[PDB]
RNA sequence: GCCGGCUAAGAUCAAGUGUAGUAUCUGUUCUUAUCAGUUUAAUAUCUGAUUCCUCGAGGA
């Protein structure tokens, strides 16, 4: 049932037939090998593009994948791979890999070689050892006797291809093309070695893609290589509206009443304004100590009539009520163009909640403001929060 | 309830010709005037009357208290050039840790003397490569820059364009800012050449 | 410092801040192991070599 938790985490999602993130890597679709790999590299936890990367790869579609420096692309892109080769195992036959990995230089390639043989340890599958500027006989000899993945430069990817030494077959002889640092491979310099590479490759074959920054014409670019990609990146998944400003501030429990008081009578917070509680009665007392303090307020929770909270949005709606009250029912699905300033005195203990509440003033592309008090006890939504700024722009 | 304690002092009677430099001049005679941690703008307040005439009264808070009456018997009584003025212990009727050890390290005995924050990188462009690119040098300095700025505030950042072996300088706010960028460009590449660096 | 111990007794390697100078803070790690050489007042440091048990996993 917390399915939705784990695409709020931040990871923007784009395709049409996406298949759901793995929580682990022990219920995640992988062999032996690829899990006997992950215990031994001292893997506690995936990473979250990895979770969105390895059931794309293993159901066998393509992936288009972006995410930090240093998130584990690599791993991402070999594990789900080996566990395929592990589990449909297929013939060696002479001279065509079952996977090709592209790299824009010789040490990145070296480090995807040694990140495949890490993760393929323990067994007999040796993928490539390969490099450019290097002797291409021992190159040779060393796929010449068998090569489970293709990890090397595209020049001398070329070079082979040109010299007869390694090739893709019409029929059966790869079933995934990796591409490590996409940005620079669809670039003015790569872009014919990239385009012959992709062009001498077998019709039944996923297309994976990596980079730590994308371009908009590098992804048009990358896009008409591959068939029905599936984007992969952070965040815009069940993210906060960037037109709405956020902001936080760390105050007590008991003084967030005296925030808010002064934001309601110093600044110009008190009129217009949507107020998230947390509990009913918490919410009628704050609304009770706003009609005390001389402002039109009203509420609208659970433990009020459906007439009342009728009302008190009519109130809201037509300029009635300065400010209004309310529950984590109203702060998503409702529509208010006069709800400018959103007061989140109570922070929610779900991340989905604070972006409904953010997403609820400033929409339809117009600006709007956000204020929210985090206190010392929600300590487990400030990652969430500081994600959602992150992706937001805040 | 704090009865003394008090670095507050009150001048009673100025001249109405009273600027606000003249007057902390006049109570920077006599110590350290204690400023607002926030900000700058030492803690003084010239009061003035519902227009911009001058009342002539001052308010003036010091560091310490000795300050106070040091104030309190060598300003008493004595005329700046035209008027006189009365001080008097200040009346009142109706971030903190950080700045306030800087203000009192203010007062050291420290050793003084000693020595008494430029580093050069060398090897990093060509002349050659910016004569059919007109972009490849605002962007290598522009790299140059967002390389110089991690390390520290870089006040001042120029790069010769037509020196024959790739002379850029980078001149920041403090020299260990500068030795930190030049131990993390030494031996590094840049564009595909051994950059090297050194100190000025 | 408290009544031998509770790891505030030392070294180190990366980054940030800042001074004329000294410095200040965060992550750390700390070999739990042996032998040979360097070296040290002695440490230190550096330079190299070195299947069993438990419930596919962990430890040695």
């Amino acid at each position: 049932v917390n399915v939705f938790r784990l695409e709020m985490e931040g990871i923007t999602v784009k395709g049409k037939g996406c298949p759901k993130p793995i929580k682990s890597w022990v219920q995640c679709g992988i062999s032996m090998k690829i899990l006997n790999s992950l215990k031994k590299h001292g893997y506690e936890k995936p990473t979250p593009i990895q979770t969105q990367a390895i059931p794309a790869i293993m159901s066998g579609r393509d992936l288009i994948g972006i995410a930090k420096t240093g998130s584990g692309k690599t791993i991402a892109f070999l594990l789900p791979m080996f566990r395929h080769i592990m589990d449909q195992r297929s013939l060696e036959e002479g001279e065509g890999p079952i996977a090709v990995i592209m790299t824009p230089t010789r040490e990145l390639a070296l480090q995807i070689t040694k990140e495949c043989k890490k993760f393929s340890k323990t067994l007999g599958l040796r993928v490539v050892c390969v490099y450019g500027g290097t002797g291409i006989s021992e190159q040779i000899a060393e796929l010449k006797r068998g090569a489970e993945i293709i990890v090397c430069t595209p020049g001398r990817m070329i070079d082979m291809l040109a010299a007869n030494s390694g090739r893709v077959t019409n029929l059966r002889r790869v079933t995934y093309v990796v591409l490590d640092e996409a940005d620079r491979m669809f670039d003015m310099g790569f872009e014919p070695q990239v385009m012959r590479i992709v062009d001498n490759v077998r019709p039944d074959r996923q297309t994976v893609m990596f980079s730590a920054t994308f371009p908009r014409a590098m992804e048009a670019l990358a896009r008409r290589i591959l068939s029905k990609p599936i984007e992969v990146q952070v965040g815009g998944r069940s993210v906060v509206c960037s037109d709405v400003e956020q902001q936080v501030i760390v105050i007590e429990e008991e003084k967030k009443f005296l925030k808010l008081l002064e934001l309601l009578g110093h600044y110009q917070e008190s009129g217009s304004v949507i107020i998230f509680v947390d509990k009913q009665e918490h919410a009628d007392g704050l609304l009770k100590d706003l009609m005390r303090a001389s402002y039109p307020c009203m509420s609208l929770h659970g433990g009020i009539d459906q007439y009342d909270r009728d009302s008190i949005i009519n109130d809201f709606k037509n300029g009635t009520c300065k400010l209004l009250v309310a529950t984590s029912v109203a702060a998503r699905g409702l529509d208010v163009k006069h709800l400018i300033l959103v007061v989140n005195y109570s922070c929610p203990n779900h991340y989905e909640d604070y972006v409904h509440r953010a997403g609820r003033t400033g929409r339809a592309g117009n600006k709007g403001y956000a204020y929210t008090f985090i206190t010392e006890d929600q300590a487990r939504y400030a990652g969430d929060i500081i994600k959602a700024l992150e992706l937001s722009g805040t | 309830v704090e009865e003394d304690r008090n670095t507050n002092v009150y001048v009673s009677g100025l001249p109405p010709d009273i600027t606000v430099d003249e007057f902390i001049q006049l109570m920077s005679k006599f110590g350290i005037i204690m400023r607002d941690p926030q900000t700058e703008e030492f803690k003084v307040k010239l009061y003035k009357d519902n227009q911009g005439n001058l009342k002539g009264d001052g308010l003036c808070c010091y560091l310490k208290r000795e300050s106070v009456e040091l104030a309190l018997k060598l300003l008493d009584e004595d005329e700046i050039r035209g008027y006189k003025l009365h001080v008097e212990v200040a009346k009142f009727q109706l971030d903190y840790k950080k700045k306030l050890s800087m203000q009192q390290k203010q007062l050291d005995w420290r050793p003084e003397r000693r020595a008494g924050r430029v580093v050069i990188i060398k090897n990093m462009f060509h002349p050659m490569d910016f004569e059919d690119d007109p972009l490849v040098l605002n962007e290598i300095r522009e790299d140059l820059r967002v390389e110089c700025s991690k390390f520290g505030q870089i006040r001042k950042l120029l790069l010769f364009d037509r020196h024959p072996d790739g002379v850029a300088s980078v001149s920041f706010r403090d020299p260990e800012e500068a030795d930190y960028c030049i131990q993390t460009l030494d031996g590094r590449w840049f564009g595909g050449r051994q950059i090297t660096a050194q100190a000025w």
